[PDB]
């Protein structure tokens, strides 16, 4: 094993404020999560007692006593066990880790409480303390570790072949295969190399057998699946394992489009710098919405190899104007600068048009992502961390992600529901490493 | 019909102590 | 050959329970997504090969129809573009080819008029967005819902502890070979015999439950050893239905509420068109209790005994016959127009469980006397029969088979495995008995 | 004297539209605090004067019952403790004496058996018990939350605007003098002349409704003078379908343009559906249109306005496409009309698909369900009527032992439809069928 | 929070006759 | 002059409990209408008389802004145009013109901007339309609903049944004279004096309650009359408040649960900062009992028994304060030191009631220490005040009084009808006592 | 938060026939 | 029926400047 970044510090300091499981609704308990509350009571390890206790071979060994849920940060909680008069043995656990149950699990199996040793002494029969800090008090469902466990699971499975952005070229998707699995993050390693890249199962980078095909897109694949895609298995990555925020009923069976058209230019987030958006320009509009585009800030290049192709219902795009409408530093096309950039001195530079507000169609829930959060952030450009994190800003629906103890240079521009955001204590919950500030 | 799940409900839990067992109702959200 | 709804579905004021009547039954949790005068593509039934089907994929045409009514799992469907009813057609919903409006265009399918209509319009687009515009259609996912619920929670090979139909005292360690609609075949580990039961039946019980409860239990050596350690195949607690959990229970599952000698009233589960007056005759752990119909001829084995939960919708207080206008089975050696309570508890020198000990509430369950419906003979589970709602009493229905005598009308709970709503059958590929000639 | 629904009710498969189906009716949003099997305590009617009755407290002995049916508001009650049907009785469930059960003996009242059965018990405490215990029962406050379902928005003495009957192409100045079951009756301000109608209903509106709208208006001299008061039905009162915020400050639409043509229920006559030509676009969404089934009439007085979200104006080949007959325009044949050779006759164009927005609603209407309808040419009468068709969300309702040619097209949330028993729970007088003669 | 109104309820009520007073267990929606 | 929470409000981490917290506060029921991030019209405070204003309408100029905070009723909003945060500033979200977007293009009035930023642009369309579609804004009925709830379920005029404050073991007859914020005054008869009391609050009672019950009762002559032997003006029992139902109790209201003598702990109506032991007196009907406090002086009269239904989520089983940390106030004679339970049953030779006659439910009411809310002083109802959660114990809060000693704290049920959001005095129009300034 | 799944919503569909292809907008509940 | 009151729901709505007038598709909470 190896060492990971232990959130305890910052959860010691007053004020610490966690985006709330319920942010995240890809995280695994967020449907869950509100039969969670503070003031509750539960069965927890007790672990300041002598082993006492005789443990029926087979079965757990802890020993348990009740605790008062008294914080909730994420899936971190702090527990306060029953009859003690300070705070000094308050504790924070992993509330979908440790041994937590709902109060009455241990009698269900014949196990006693055992009160710990520090307060041991207060009664000889604890039977009316616990009747009266206990009655009337709010308990965990009985099914809600169960109801924890399923939403663990990925709709994926090992060994599934899929379609996905080529990180060595982004202008085609390559077949790729899952490997490894860890928190629905998926390992996919591409064919004909030795390859690969984690990503999470809701990225839209992502894509079913056929779609590269069906769609008009850039496929590299092995010569025999190649075959296979131009007429027109058990392993194949279908449709219903993806994340759509659309269906294809919404457009016509032959997936022509008449929205975005070839030369519009527009504002994205760039795919190889997430710090960065900038103006973009159609490159080629494919079927049923899906268009590449480039990034205007990029060197000259006419081969057309780092296009890189955006949904038209991307919440990643936006129309012309839109760093400018909400203070944002918008990143300059080549050979402009920040204070000599306007769209409309660019436009006639160019000769172009933009991309109308109407094309782009984006509503702003209340997601309760606020400044100062803290969470946990993959990140993309090394997609096998997942780090320290806190929203710097909040904009709509997008936001700035800042990675602790590093420079704004750093930065991702995300949405507030994308995938590749976790709350506090996700890291210890799916068993990946989190990494912590830099020294 | 108008009898379904119920957003909470009461539960007869119960502890055992080395010096006996007993119950408690508490509750909680379904 | 297996008898078909239809001739009754085509009759004016045909009353079928509704699926939502029967919380086992698949579907019941998104029935609600239905209604009637929505809109649905289904089979094109009239019209000839013109449309190039590509291969792998469905060989069928579709086009669009109203549903006018829902009898059960049946639904009345008319096409878009008839004038009168006379094509009117009753489908099976979950079985036939339907699917919400836009299913054909995303698989590059032409909706094809029937050729009775056909020359209405050259192009049908001012037709069909005149009448579809607006208009109520399927979820996407509702059959991939559909095709959820189907499912049992038990697989084949799983061993339990069921009730031994040659001696309901006791239970015996059995092996799900067969799988019909939830309903499972239970065969006997020591012989070729077996019986069907629901997947929610009370009568089937995980493995070690006997041992747990106190129930007598008949099973091999090897495996008592074992219950006084999880095989791969044995069905556990989860598998099984219960109305209550074990944490309203002490940890040892010793219970003071119904006691030895007490009487009531109860289900006969050798004959369930009788209620009769029975007796508590050894209570067990964790509410479970055996007892005794009194209307048997008397046996000191007490291999006629049987076991009902506290907790259980098929056992009354003493007198519920009375107050119900049910004619009571009377005890051995008394007659149905003299037996009366009183004098039997004093003949007996018995007392009566306390109203406290039964607790009933009755849903809203929604059955109605006159509501076809499909339900198994639980005097022999192979069959599912046509039947109506006889009587509503409070939540205990009395379901009558068409075409027979009262005498085989089953007593059974409003929330009972063993009822099933009309084109059940059709659905699950189990036969459905009609009436008899 | 007033129809009574009994003997539709005491038939096999009556099928009344419940209350759920009328968004408007009293008791539409407590409804489903009903159901058959229920238990309530409810007026004995078949005993002695035993029970020694407080001052001020209703005379009234009761008993318990089971509800067996619900039709509308007609609800077929059986007492507890009969060994037959015999003494079932249907009652309107929000005008009979009523309750939970619990409601007497809270006010030290007992429950008197029925004489019939009297004798059965000496105490009936084990019976009721046994048939009591676990059953559901009502909503402590339910009919409380029936009776504030009752009131009108509107009160005596109330001025508003509302379409003239004798020029329909104009407002006119009225005030409520009267109001049944939240029907008001607007006497015009000039005259001992009137009309009903709901309160719902899209051709009253509030004082200075024209004036901003651009309608014409009939109105006293300082009214007028007003427009260019404690009294002044205001905006808050009045049910719409869509908000102001909705158009641009000052009303301007650019969506039906005068000329356009589309189909409409004419309002002289509900019967009928007809081509129709918009003649002046208003306001904040309304028109005035023309039924091109009229007789020819250059002066405007025939005009009528719809909002153009009304549920009765639809796109042309409407009747076309639901197999319904359109009455044709003047000088024009019913069953050959087509709207390709009409506008060809008339150079005019049809109003584009895009300009209407009908949604289909699961409103709950079927074929042959019976309910409570307005004669809308006589707003004084609510009849015994029947669903005959229903198209998409739009109603063809049939008045029992009157002919096809008197059936009304009514949308499935007009106000002036009603559920079975309506008529009785706000003392309304219901017009059965008329007898037939030979 | 999660402690709210519930679609039906549990109701203790009670009859009074000439014979004298008990208590019924019953239930209603809303 | 009253207070403005201002100075708090501006304040890094001021903790106030939410409105939702307050099930009898106006609002708390479409509370979640409401979310920060969501765009809303409000004056403009920074602007000149630019807009031409129709007279008898509001002179007030609008632009739109963003909910960044929400304390309470208060609310903190940010302009929309503006780089930086100079110009947030706090309202009142039910007594500042604050709108739903496009409330004020209804009403044929121009959004201003204000003059700090008013040059950024010619039309700000452009700008207007990318920062708000999408956005999330007010429902259209909002303040209907607010307004709903702001309505008393009493009028003047009517006669009620009262503890007397002068003899808290009778109740008195008294009639409501003013509301505020569903804030009773009553005034008793036979007399010139009377004090505030919420309509929600457990000493108040419909006409015929204290001879139903069997409750002292002083009130005018023909009052008695009429009831040993119902007026337009007498408040009836479905204006009250009641964790019960009578539904729950037999006609003639005869318990058998709490037994004469029998011990408990309970807090003390004359001293709410106190939680003291205590003998039930006399049980009466309907559930209703007599106790006293028994850290009093010796009183032979009963003159200062008082009247807690025995379902009160202000009465607790002995033993309740030592079992959750709270410093018990000790019977007469006894010390912090000298008392236990056991050593004062045995002293006394009574019997403590059971656990089982006490029924508690703990909601998650979502109070904290440390959060801000205003409280009315039971000893003066007349004053509502700045307050604080000092402590929280299930259901059960100890509520403190900003600037003041610990002495005036007060034991006060989660679902108290004392207690209001930060910002209820303003919404009400009630002044708001602020924390006293210290003078050395 | 408020921005959740909803009880129904419009959908925007395709009809394909032999003369051509169109949408239509219609709903389901969810 | 299906077709009822939902959680949220979109809202068209318009704002007025001194250099005319424009609408914004906006949303709140039912």
């Amino acid at each position: 094993p190896t060492h990971s970044y232990d959130w305890l510090p910052r959860l010691s300091k007053e004020n610490f404020n966690a985006a709330p499981v319920t942010c995240f609704p890809h995280a695994p308990g967020c449907e869950v999560w509100d039969n969670l509350g503070v003031g509750m009571k539960v069965e927890v390890e007790n672990t300041d007692c002598d082993s006492i206790e005789v443990i029926q071979p087979g079965q757990t060994p802890t020993s348990f006593w009740v605790a008062t849920i008294l914080e909730i940060k994420g899936y971190k909680a702090l527990m306060s066990y029953e009859g003690f008069d300070t705070d000094s043995h308050d504790f924070w656990v992993n509330l979908c880790n440790a041994e937590v149950h709902s109060v009455g699990w241990c009698a269900t199996r014949g196990k006693p409480l055992i009160p710990p040793r520090t307060i041991e002494h207060k009664y000889k029969d604890w039977k009316d303390f616990l009747v009266g800090r206990l009655s009337g008090a709010r308990t965990l469902p009985s099914n809600f570790y169960n109801k924890i466990n399923d939403s663990l699971q990925s709709r994926f499975r090992l060994g599934l072949n899929l379609e996905c952005v080529d990180k060595d070229r982004i202008s085609q998707v390559r077949l790729a295969t899952v490997t490894k699995i860890v928190g629905k993050r998926l390992f996919l390693r591409y064919f004909d190399s030795d390859d690969g890249f984690w990503c999470h199962e809701d990225s839209p980078i992502i894509h079913p057998v056929g779609w590269a095909t069906t769609v008009g897109h850039n496929l590299a694949a092995p010569q025999d699946y190649l075959e296979r895609m131009l007429a027109g298995h058990e392993d194949d990555a279908t449709i219903e394992l993806f994340k759509m925020n659309f269906t294809f009923d919404e457009y016509y069976s032959d997936g022509k489009t008449n929205s975005f058209v070839e030369g519009m230019k527009l504002e994205a987030v760039d795919p190889l710098n997430l710090s960065s958006i900038c103006p973009a320009t159609v490159m080629a509009v494919l079927k049923f919405g899906y268009m590449m585009i480039r990034i205007d800030s990029y060197q000259p290049d006419a081969s057309g190899s780092d296009w890189f192709c955006y949904h038209e219902k991307s919440p990643c795009i936006f129309p012309a104007g839109f760093c400018s409408v909400n203070n944002i530093s918008v990143t300059p096309p080549n050979g402009y600068d920040s204070r000599t950039f306007t769209w409309e001195g660019y436009l006639r530079d160019t000769g172009a048009v933009a991309a109308g507000q109407h094309l782009f169609h984006r509503i702003i829930p209340d997601h309760g992502f606020e400044v100062g959060m803290s969470l946990e952030c993959a990140d993309l450009m090394d997609p096998r961390l997942v780090c320290v994190a806190t929203v710097a800003r909040v904009v709509g629906r997008l936001l700035k992600v800042h990675f602790d103890g590093w420079t704004d240079e750093y930065d991702q521009w995300l949405d507030c529901e994308s995938a590749d955001i976790y709350p506090v204590g996700w890291c210890v919950l799916v068993n990946h490493k989190l990494e912590g500030p830099p020294r | 019909g108008a009898m379904a799940s119920r957003r909470w409900e009461q539960k007869l839990v119960h502890i055992k102590t080395m010096e006996g067992e007993f119950s408690v109702t508490m509750w909680a959200s379904g």
